[PDB]
């Protein structure tokens, strides 16, 4: 098995000079062997990827899924330890910047069918991984421009060169 | 009718990530006036909702307790009344369940 | 019930405290407590007879400030080296994911012995002594996050700190040393600087059937 | 005479010159006791930084739904600004637009209309022609229309606007509701008042009237970018409060002579109490009729 | 196609909707506040609602005396039907329930709802309250009402 999750929780950055920017908190949490299924819960991470962890923790608290409860218990656990270990000043502060699923350790059974034939099931498990930085969450990337098109167009045009010549 | 091919997974990323298939944010999300806690704006608050609950439960044992037994269904109206109150005059001939409580300040 | 045992080399507490005086920072029974004092002193020359209280303080203040220095470099076998078990973990554990920078500026006055006492021999073989001594002194501090933002402290400018620091030694053990024990922090005492950052203290989270009662 | 612009930027560097000048009146880190009494999430302690934290501070301690639905705050009883920094240990409670009594958000969001329409006047009106603003008056949320007083040109005494001219004003504003500003405040000295509008009689005049009103001399001073104006109390956080704006109707005063008020009279409704297009309508018609006071 | 069919599909078939239907309002009229799964409940008010207007014509009827004896399997309630809630509701012309979605079963995730008679014992539900009339739309628009009557 691997895990490198709660070690990146752990690395330690040197202190900063007064003149840079303040290197927003990052925190890394992560819950192992969930009984539910990868691509369901990929499923509720992309809903919750990119979001503010309020806006994170309606959309889990009204949605209808076994995972959805998980995962909502997950992001307390990482806002608590957020504003408990890593200092971050106010709690409403932090944003999703990524959160997946993945694989887990998994168990076979055997599924009798007719006649004597049979099936192999797999008791699924996974794992959710969460990735919470301290700031507001960065806009939504705006929709490209009828003048953003005519100009990239245009830069094409321009950038056309005498193929196969001097 | 088995499959004559295998499906990739580029054609099994577009089927399953088609916008179709994702799960839609929620706008209906209000925060309750009374507790604080989010609820949708045309379902009850699941919070106050349990607390009004908890408390009728209670107020059933008591009534059942009353009663003692089963088809004793009473003819007449039922009022209930908490710790340091008198029964009104307009709650004359009312079956009377008390409750070891202060009343709470929502129940009038 | 195997007769292999845990050999500590340290011990839980203070030994007949020294309860910090009221005004000893503010102005810039006595026998007893004395006699009692060269009690212990007696004992400690027994088992060592090649100790000076006279030349303890500087002892004492070279330990203290390499102790720090241990803090900050993040030394921990030579903090072993100086430092009990006891004192170990309340001076690492909340610095484990941080990085302190400390510095020893001045003393502002000499460190002065205030108290010594002495165990008894009942406890496994082992007889331990402790010597308390006062420290009015001048140092810097400046604690970052895991991300090198700064929580505490500022950086060069100092201050002025009080301290009674507590140190042990295990006599009986043939290769003990005098180590950092504890410190004594005044009931007196003024509070300390304000942290950096914002702190919310929840209010109880109640039940739904609670109801809040102030 | 000074130009408009090297006016607005002597405003703002002496605004900034009193911000600083506060700023360092409070050098070192100090913990005040801020206790949270409303209904939702009772009895809660903020250590709050002095005269650094803001009742916004404390709604970003507890959610985004305070931030994005607190707009008033009720310190000690008397209402605060989400931005204004705390001075002292008290008891907070964050007031929104949907409350039970919710009179004096309303207070505060019409002023902070007036004053934006104010700004809007002011940037609007040609170089050529002069430009005096008068007072914002505390008009009754009920009457229908915020207003606001100035004086134009001589050369303008005949001149009544269009629909055009109207609707030019009325993009402006939806035009500074999209530059999303911050409402900055500030606790001055009278002098220092005075220091910020020398050039302006009617703006000596408010001043004086407040200076006289309070026992300190201290008056209220608010900013959105680089307009500066004069206050009857607290103002709402952000433009971006206001949804629908309008510029209905200018009227003149009564009295022509010695000189002509002319009297701005707007309507709006913020994003929580946005209200449909017919009935909108309606309220367009009724601002547009005179408001007295 | 199923135009102008007002009836849900429950149950086993039609006797056995009827019946999950009767044992709803016979818990509906023993506790006067039930939950249940939303499609249950509305049409076991509409059966609530006509339940009551029978208890109104009251117990000398035979047809309303059968009525109750049918739909009460208790035999205790129709004496509480008669007697109680008719008298209770003798005043009001057929608004008798109250019937509000409460969030989801935890188990299956079912749509639930809350249906009551009105009057009860019990402690109310958080009803939804409209917006009070001292907030910004309503105080413009109760300016407005006041300018039209002064107007006309
Ligand atoms: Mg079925
Ligand atoms: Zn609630």
């Amino acid at each position: 098995i691997s895990r490198k999750w709660e070690k990146k929780n752990k690395i330690v950055y040197p202190p900063q000079l007064p003149g840079e920017p303040r290197r927003p908190a990052e925190i890394y949490h992560c819950r192992r062997q969930i009984k539910y299924s990868k691509d369901k819960m990929w499923y509720l991470a992309k809903l919750i990827r990119g979001m503010s962890i309020d806006q994170a923790l309606a959309q889990l608290e009204f949605n209808d899924k076994k995972g959805a409860k998980i995962i909502k218990e997950v992001l307390l656990e990482a806002q608590d330890m957020a504003v408990r270990d890593h200092n971050v000043e106010f709690r409403s502060n932090l944003y999703i910047a990524e959160s997946t699923s993945g694989r887990g350790q998994c168990l076979k059974r055997i599924r009798y069918h007719g006649r004597g034939r049979f099936g192999i099931m797999e008791k699924v498990y996974c794992h959710y991984f969460v990735k919470l930085v301290e700031g507001p969450p960065p806009p939504p990337e705006p929709p490209k421009t009828a003048v953003a098109h005519a100009k990239e167009y245009i830069q094409q045009l321009r950038s056309r060169t005498i193929v196969h010549t001097l | 009718a088995a499959p004559k091919n295998r499906r990739t997974i580029e054609v099994n990323r577009c089927r399953r990530r088609n916008p179709q298939k994702l799960i839609k944010v929620k706008n209906n999300i209000d925060v309750c006036p009374e507790c604080g806690h989010l609820k949708q704006k045309h379902v009850l608050c699941a919070y106050c909702y349990e607390k009004v609950c908890k408390e009728t439960a209670e107020i059933r044992r008591q009534i059942g307790k009353q009663e003692g037994g089963p088809f004793k269904a009473p003819t007449i109206e039922t009022v209930v009344l908490y710790t340091g109150e008198t029964p009104s005059e307009q709650d004359q001939g009312k079956r009377i369940i008390e409750r070891d409580r202060k009343r709470p300040s929502w129940f009038t | 019930k195997s007769d292999r045992s845990i050999h500590l080399a340290c011990t839980a507490g203070i030994f007949d405290a020294y309860v910090p005086p009221e005004g000893d920072a503010r102005i810039s029974e006595r026998m007893k407590k004395t006699m009692a004092s060269q009690v212990s002193i007696r004992r400690i020359k027994d088992y060592d007879a090649n100790f000076k209280i006279k030349d303890f303080p500087e002892k004492a203040k070279d330990i203290f400030i390499e102790a720090h220095l241990c803090l900050n470099n993040s030394d921990h076998d030579r903090l072993h080296t100086l430092v009990t078990e006891h004192c170990f973990p309340d001076m690492t554990w909340d610095i484990k994911y941080k990085t302190v920078r400390w510095s020893f500026v001045e003393s502002l006055e000499p460190s002065h012995v205030v108290q010594v006492r002495c165990s008894s021999m009942m406890n496994q073989g082992n007889v331990y002594g402790q010597i308390t001594v006062r420290m009015h002194t001048r140092q810097t501090l400046a604690i970052y996050d895991r991300f090198g933002r700064l929580m505490y402290g500022q950086e060069d400018v100092p201050k002025d700190v009080l301290e009674y620091v507590v140190f042990e030694k295990q006599l009986t053990n043939p290769y003990g040393s005098w180590r950092m024990h504890t410190k004594i922090v005044p009931p007196w005492a003024p509070p300390k600087q304000p942290i950096l950052k914002t702190v919310m203290i929840p209010g109880p989270q109640l039940k739904p059937e609670e109801e809040y009662e102030e | 005479q000074l130009s408009p612009t090297e006016l607005t930027e002597m405003r703002n560097d002496l605004f900034n010159k009193e911000k600083a000048r506060q700023l360092s009146l409070t050098p070192r880190t100090e913990k005040i006791e801020v206790k949270h009494v409303g209904k939702t999430d009772p009895g809660t302690v903020f250590v709050m930084n002095k005269n650094i934290s803001t009742p916004y501070s404390c709604a970003m301690h507890l959610s985004e739904w305070y931030c994005r639905k607190s707009i008033l705050a009720l310190v000690d009883g008397q209402p605060w600004d989400m931005y204004k920094p705390l001075t002292k240990s008290c008891e907070i409670k964050f007031l929104t637009f949907k409350d039970c009594d919710p009179g004096e958000v309303n207070k505060a969001y019409w002023r902070s209309c007036a004053m934006m329409m104010g700004c809007v006047i002011e940037r609007a009106f040609k170089d050529e022609y002069m430009v005096n603003l008068v007072r914002a008056p505390e008009v009754p949320v009920i009457s229908g229309a915020f207003c606001y007083d100035v004086v134009l040109d001589s050369k303008l005494d005949e001149w009544m606007p269009t629909k055009e001219n109207l609707r030019s004003f009325t993009k402006d504003a939806h035009a500074l509701i999209y530059k999303d500003l911050p409402f900055e405040t500030l606790e001055v000295e009278a002098k220092v008042a005075l220091e910020i509008f020398q050039h302006s009689k009617y703006k000596v005049d408010f001043i004086e009237e407040k200076a006289s009103q309070n026992p300190e001399r201290i008056v209220k001073l608010h900013r959105i970018g680089d307009f500066i104006d004069v206050s009857e109390g607290p103002l709402i956080p952000r433009t971006s409060i206001c949804f629908q704006y309008e510029v209905s109707a200018v009227h003149n005063l009564q009295p022509t002579q010695p000189s002509l008020i002319r009297r701005f009279q707007g309507v709006s409704l913020p994003v929580h109490l946005r209200a449909h297009f017919t009935i909108w309508d309606k309220l367009l018609e009724r601002s547009r009729k005179m408001v007295t006071e | 196609i199923s135009h102008g069919r007002v009836f849900r599909r429950m149950g086993l078939g039609p006797e056995s909707r009827i019946h999950l239907l009767r044992n709803l309002l016979t818990g509906l009229v023993r506790h006067e506040r039930i939950e249940a799964p939303w499609a249950r409940v509305d049409e076991m008010r509409g059966y609530a609602e006509k339940l009551i207007d029978y208890g109104k014509l009251g117990d000398t009827n035979e047809r309303a005396m059968r009525m109750a004896d049918f739909w009460l399997t208790e035999k205790d309630l129709i004496p509480k039907l008669f007697q109680v809630l008719a008298p209770r509701y003798k005043d009001q012309t057929g608004g008798y329930t109250r019937m509000l979605q409460i969030p989801n079963r935890s188990l299956d995730r079912a749509k639930m709802a809350v249906i009551e008679y009105k009057g009860n014992c019990l402690p109310p539900l958080p009803l939804p309250r409209r917006d009070s009339h001292l907030t910004l739309l309503n105080q413009l628009l109760q300016g407005l009402r006041q300018d039209l009557r002064q107007s006309q």
